[PDB]
DNA sequence: CACAGTGATGCAAATCAAGTGTGAAGCCAGACAAAAACCCG
DNA sequence: CACAGTGATACAGCCCTTAACAAAAACCCG
């Protein structure tokens, strides 16, 4: 009864996957240096490319290298303190934005 | 090292391992490459404990811009103590880093405003009030109310805004509305009843001091400032013989609700 | 480095780099006391603080400045040193809080500063100026009288 | 504890002009007493 | 100079071009939201008219046909 | 300017203690006079 | 020649919308050049 | 029995990695 790839859990993905999660792992390792998140995130790019788009691209490089959708620690420091923000009203306001918006933005 | 190539050399290192992938989402999946490769690096993700990016990337799969409401954006900017001069300049940083606008503008917070400010619902009252206007949509009436400010008569030297006391009251009870709703759900009580209620109100006044003044023109202020306010605290309704109690303040002594 | 790059020079100088700063202290009233267990402190404050001014390398035969600060008399740029509830006038616990400060002051008055900068160590040397101080503080410290004497001038 | 936010506010939120001042502070403080926007702030718990 | 030899004799063995595949090894033996209002469905209306009725030029002039049509009309 | 910073820093940006208000509003001053941060936000150029 | 604000107001500039047909930058099957950075010769 | 803060510290909670089993939810056949 084999419903979709998505319908599972976590946990469940990784028992499904768990072939081709060890092969890449002991096939990535021996001459490719042993770097599995980055083949990861290299063959969805060129997976993607084959779908030759942009939008996606350009969206995952930016969350892969924290430049966009999210701030760096330091941007919020500033932010924090060129504002004159306390920490008790920071973290009210990253708690209302985690808890409303759902995505970590600070 | 690896990864770091640019196109047309770093598929020409992984390309034995793209095809096997292929191989095999042609051999289960059938072709279900998109799938199985984003699985793969969300897992990979997951391993390394960053549950940020990776929820991040299945949030960004879908495609759907992660905005605010200005009503949001008021609440976070008026229960934060933030001026309209930070509020733009955060505004601003966030706008010119990420690229993207997360909160919204200064303009859409005023105009949101509007809506919770009173003089912006109807109402009237049964008995018409004597000796009271039955416009509704006055905002600060001026404190003075139309006194005399000539030479001849008694010397003006203060200042003063206020609301007007029912539209004043009739915002504070739309403030108020899925207070009572849920209060009225929570004692048994359908929540389409229209009996009279019965609303309490607490007053208080008192003068402050050392208030400095500023320089420029107008009239010569002294330096003591009284403020006037009201706070409901209480609002029951009649039902059968007795009276329901739908509706108390919890923290009446509390800042928040005077 | 942008200052360094903006006036024709080269990144990888290594030369002595000339930096001046300027140097302020006031004291402060109406600092009340808090509830609960410490030393009876006093309702004073005074401070102590630095701004650099100008950086300037020895580029062939003359100078060249690298960066000044643009507004001097900026609150971004008055970086703080010593902090303590104490009064200005209070001659003896003026002294016992500042004499490390001056002490270190002086010392590093003859010597030069081996620093990373973008992976090169640079050298640094100093010159440090004293202006930020009202009339009373100058007259309290430089050992003059007070202000009401017959000597007005305290130059 | 309200004087303590008119203090607050009429230093920090509103315009420094003698004819600007009071309805400033009245409007921020009578913004900052609404249950609905005190809702959005306390959504964390839910 | 790689791509003038290969063009070359591209055009011999194609003068006696779409398969690629089959020709890998062949070189190996040679160098060896917003509601609209009444202007839009104006627009949406009478665009087809002009792109239909002339249709042998781009939609630019039937947008300067439509927009000179609507500057001469009423609402 | 920095006395005006400090009366605000001591006031709603330090722990309200003999024992550490000192040492907040001295390390909060310093982060505020920083210009690795100041840089940030000038993001408009 | 203090300065970073403090809010509103008023005007100028960017944009979006619907309309649609073409035009253009990729990727891709191998491949055998063209450097090109390691080894030392 | 005022109450909303106020910043550093500690700890619980909840995620994440080797484990083969083992219990819950469903078609091919009888
Ligand atoms: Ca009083
Ligand atoms: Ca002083």
């Amino acid at each position: 009864p084999r419903q979709h790839l998505l319908s599972l859990t976590r946990r469940a993905q990784k028992h499904r996957l768990r072939e081709l999660k060890i092969q890449v792992k002991e096939f990535a390792d021996k001459e490719e240096g042993g770097d599995v998140k980055a083949v990861c995130l290299t063959l969805f790019l060129l997976a993607l490319r084959a779908r030759n788009e942009h939008r996606q691209a350009d969206e995952l490089e930016a969350i892969m290298q924290g430049r966009g959708s999210g701030l760096q620690p330091a941007v919020c420091l500033a932010i924090r303190v060129n504002t004159f923000l306390s920490c008790s009203q920071y973290h009210k306001m990253y708690r209302t934005v985690k808890a409303i918006t759902g995505r970590q933005i600070f | 090292h690896l990864l770091s190539l640019t196109r047309r050399a770093q598929k020409h290192r992984l390309r034995e391992l793209k095809i096997q992938v292929k191989e095999f989402a042609d051999k289960e999946e059938g072709g279900d490459v998109k799938a199985v490769c984003l699985t793969l690096f969300l897992l990979a993700l997951r391993a390394r404990n960053e549950h940020r990016q990776a929820d991040e990337l299945e949030a960004i799969m879908q495609g759907r811009g992660s905005g605010l409401q200005p009503a949001v954006c008021l609440a976070i900017r008026v229960n934060t103590f933030l001026s309209c001069s930070q509020y733009h300049k955060m505004y601003r940083t966030v706008k010119a880093i990420t690229g993207r606008q997360i909160f919204q503008p200064l303009h859409a917070l005023r105009n949101a405003e509007k809506v919770l400010l009173p003089g912006y619902h109807p109402f009237e009252w049964q008995p018409p009030l004597k000796n009271v206007s039955s416009r509704t949509d006055v905002g600060i009436i001026d404190g003075l109310s139309g006194l005399a400010s000539s030479v001849d008569e008694y010397p003006v030297d203060t200042i003063a805004k206020r609301f007007r006391y029912d539209s004043a009251l009739v915002s504070a009870l739309m403030d108020m509305e899925e207070d009572i709703l849920e209060g009225m759900r929570s004692q048994d009580l359908d929540d389409y009843l229209n009996g009279p209620f019965t609303v309490v109100v607490k007053e208080s006044c008192d003068g402050m001091g050392d208030v400095s003044e500023k320089h420029g023109s107008g009239p010569a202020v002294p330096e003591k400032a009284v403020r006037f306010s009201f706070t409901v605290m209480r609002i029951t309704i009649e039902h059968g013989s007795q009276n329901v109690k739908v509706f108390e303040e919890p923290k009446p002594n509390s800042e928040l609700c005077c | 480095l942008e200052g360094m790059r903006s006036q024709d020079l080269d990144d990888y100088l290594n030369g002595p780099f000339t930096v001046v700063v300027k140097e302020s202290c006031d004291g402060m009233g109406d600092v009340s006391e808090k509830h609960g267990s410490g030393p009876a402190v006093p309702e004073k404050a005074v401070r102590f603080s630095f701004t650099v001014m100008r950086i300037t390398i020895e580029h062939g035969s003359q100078n060249v400045k690298v960066f000044e600060e643009p507004k001097p008399n900026s609150e971004l740029c008055c970086k703080p040193l010593c902090l303590m509830l104490a009064d200005e006038s209070d001659h003896e616990t003026l002294t016992a809080i500042l004499s490390p400060l001056i002490a270190e002051r002086e010392a590093m008055k003859s010597s030069e500063l081996t620093l990373e900068m973008g992976g090169i160590p640079r050298t640094f040397k100093f010159i440090f100026r004293g202006t930020g101080y009202d009339e009373k503080l100058v007259r309290e410290v430089e050992g003059l009288e007070a202000s009401g004497s017959v000597y007005i001038c305290t130059l | 504890s309200g004087n303590k936010l008119f203090r607050r506010f009429r230093k920090m939120n509103a315009r420094q002009s003698k004819c600007y001042e009071m309805e400033d502070v009245l409007k921020h403080h009578w913004l900052y007493t609404s249950k609905y926007l005190q809702k959005f702030m306390n959504a964390h718990n839910a | 100079s790689y791509a003038f030899f290969v063009q070359t004799c591209r055009e011999e063995h194609k003068k006696k071009s779409v398969n690629f595949s089959e020709f890998s090894k062949k070189c190996s033996e040679r160098w060896k939201k917003r509601p609209p209002s009444a202007f839009f469905l104006f627009c949406s209306e009478y665009r087809p008219k002009i792109k239909g009725e002339h249709p042998g030029l781009s939609i630019g002039d039937v947008a300067k046909k439509l927009g000179e049509m609507w500057n001469n009309t009423a609402a």
